[PDB]
């Protein structure tokens, strides 16, 4: 469970990455696909897995949108991400194993762009948020 | 493992840029702060208190340095990592009984410290090579069954 | 999250295992220590880790007691197990990786004794229960 | 790995008591019901529906049985498991990309099916040797770095 401290840190982070958000999601997705090729199977219906490629660009916008959703619902992530949980369970059937990979790649991408924001205490808030995220998306598996 | 040329170069190049003391001390501190249960393995260090106690801890600094030197031994033995880490694997499994999830936690913290340091140089390709290296090292550290 | 059918299955089992519960806890702890010697370091202050040994017997009682608390608090494990969480985080400092080990050994011990209760759908409820348990005990780590 | 005489004998003894078809089908169906995400690896079997659909699935029973005979292969090659599983490792990592947590989830379900069948005979010590065997198995099935 996130503290009020954790929530403000995450919300402040999410402000700061404003102009960069869609590009952050595209590059994080590129990182996942290249660093962890296990994940490529779910996007077989693509071209073109490099960042900057149009499918990756547009789906990176989509991922960051789901996370800005999580930020607006940070108080109860289980309820706020129910639709996305169901879709990742039943429509796409995504191994919950993989939510942490994406989160890691988002955090790595962020750290290359906003390193001053990754104090150990902040990284701790971000990790707790992304773990709560994954768990929220895992809710409807069983 | 079979390493491409870009992978060998990339790994050697990364380690050539890291101050082992600063990066090690920072990596271990971050692991102990972000995943505080990992503190239990180092019961004889000092302050189990604030992040500021962890950050200033000289023993933590020291052991962080040792981890980085440990990784250098795999960078210098890239085609023989398992054998190189044989006593290390015994130490961390048989003796210290470190749950292996902790190896990945620590490696992820190091990945974030290096990403912060290197910046745009730490591309997806560069991260892929570094992650492959760390996978090989974590498997070698790694209770060994074969 | 446990469904009301998961909760009813868990309460049903808990009723069935009444006369055997303290012995289930002792044997499960015996299994943990021998199958997963990693866990032996937390009980260094013992003498004889066999089941039936007095310390393991009495601590088995105690575990099964915490699990009975969990059953009473099955509607919100996070709140119900907060003191036990704090204990396992700060007083004893237990690697949360170990909670799944003890849960598995409990399910194994139960299977050897009450195999008829291990239909696939029952096992699913029990596994969800012990996962939520483990996650509740993990709450206070950070 | 190095096997104790007790370890070697109880592994051979456990498998000698299992109906591979019965236990295989039951094991894989348990995994697919308790850990539904694993169904994704078997997209071409049949019903992603009720536990009843999984339970009567003949393709699932078939494949469950194949897993048990694959385990028997290790039981017949106790001191040579890594090499014995070399091609199965390639299949399950390189080709299928089975997240290795899944090997453990399936192993845990097997353990629970065996426990239920064997009863009080499945003591802590017997469970220890079974678990070491499954660790050796799952290690030889996983990505080979070494
Ligand atoms: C933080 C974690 C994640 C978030 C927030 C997220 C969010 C989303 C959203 C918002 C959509 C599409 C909704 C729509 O516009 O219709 C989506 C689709 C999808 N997600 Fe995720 N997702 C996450 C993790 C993952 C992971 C780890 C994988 C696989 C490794 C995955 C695979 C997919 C796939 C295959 C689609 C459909 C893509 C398409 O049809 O183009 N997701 N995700
Ligand atoms: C990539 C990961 C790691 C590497 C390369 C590594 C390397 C090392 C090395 C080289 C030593 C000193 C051994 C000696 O003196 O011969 C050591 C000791 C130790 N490590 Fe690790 N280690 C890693 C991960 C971890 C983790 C995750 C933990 C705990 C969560 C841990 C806990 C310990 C402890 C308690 C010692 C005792 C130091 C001493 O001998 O005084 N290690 N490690
Ligand atoms: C189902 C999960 C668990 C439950 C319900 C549980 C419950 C309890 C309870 C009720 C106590 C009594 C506290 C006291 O009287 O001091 C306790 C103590 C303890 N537990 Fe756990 N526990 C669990 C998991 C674990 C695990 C996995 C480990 C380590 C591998 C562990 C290590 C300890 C230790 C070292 C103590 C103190 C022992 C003593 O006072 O002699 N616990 N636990
Ligand atoms: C106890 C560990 C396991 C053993 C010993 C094992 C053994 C085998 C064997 C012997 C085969 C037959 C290879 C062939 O067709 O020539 C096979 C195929 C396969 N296994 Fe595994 N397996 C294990 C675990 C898993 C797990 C956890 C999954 C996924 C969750 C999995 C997914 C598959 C798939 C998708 C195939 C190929 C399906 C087909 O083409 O018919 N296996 N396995």
């Amino acid at each position: 469970s996130l503290s009020s401290k954790d929530k403000d840190t995450v919300k402040a982070l999410w402000g700061k990455i404003a102009d960069k958000a869609e590009e952050i999601g595209s590059d994080a997705l590129s990182r996942m696909l290249a660093v962890y090729p296990q994940t490529k199977t779910y996007f077989s219906h693509w071209k073109d897995l490099s960042p900057g490629s149009a499918p990756v660009n547009k789906h990176g916008k989509t991922i960051m949108g789901g996370i800005v959703d999580a930020v607006a619902s940070i108080d109860d992530l289980n309820a706020g991400l129910l639709a996305l949980s169901e879709l990742h369970a039943f429509t796409l059937r995504v191994d919950p194993a993989n939510f942490k990979i994406l989160s890691h790649c988002i955090l790595v991408l962020l750290a290359v762009k906003f390193p001053k924001d990754f104090t150990p205490e902040v990284h701790i808030s971000y990790d707790k948020f992304f773990s709560a995220l994954a768990r929220a998306l895992a809710e409807k598996y069983r | 493992v079979v390493w491409t040329d870009f992978e060998r170069a990339t790994i050697a190049d990364i380690f050539s840029k890291l101050d082992y003391e600063a990066v090690g001390g920072a990596t271990l501190a971050r692991c102990l702060i972000v995943y505080p249960w990992t503190q239990r393995y180092f019961g004889n260090f000092g302050n189990l208190y604030n992040a500021a106690a962890i950050m200033g801890n000289p023993m933590i600094a020291k052991h962080g340095t040792t981890i980085l030197h440990g990784l250098d031994r795999a960078v210098k033995n890239m085609d023989n990592i398992k054998a190189t880490y044989a006593e290390l694997s015994v130490l961390h499994s048989e003796k210290l009984h470190v749950d292996p999830d902790n190896f990945k936690l620590l490696s992820d913290c190091l990945t974030i410290v290096v990403a912060a340091q290197l910046g745009k140089a730490f591309s997806g390709e560069v991260q892929a090579a570094f992650q492959k290296f760390l996978s090989v090292v974590v498997s070698a550290l790694g209770k060994q069954y074969h």
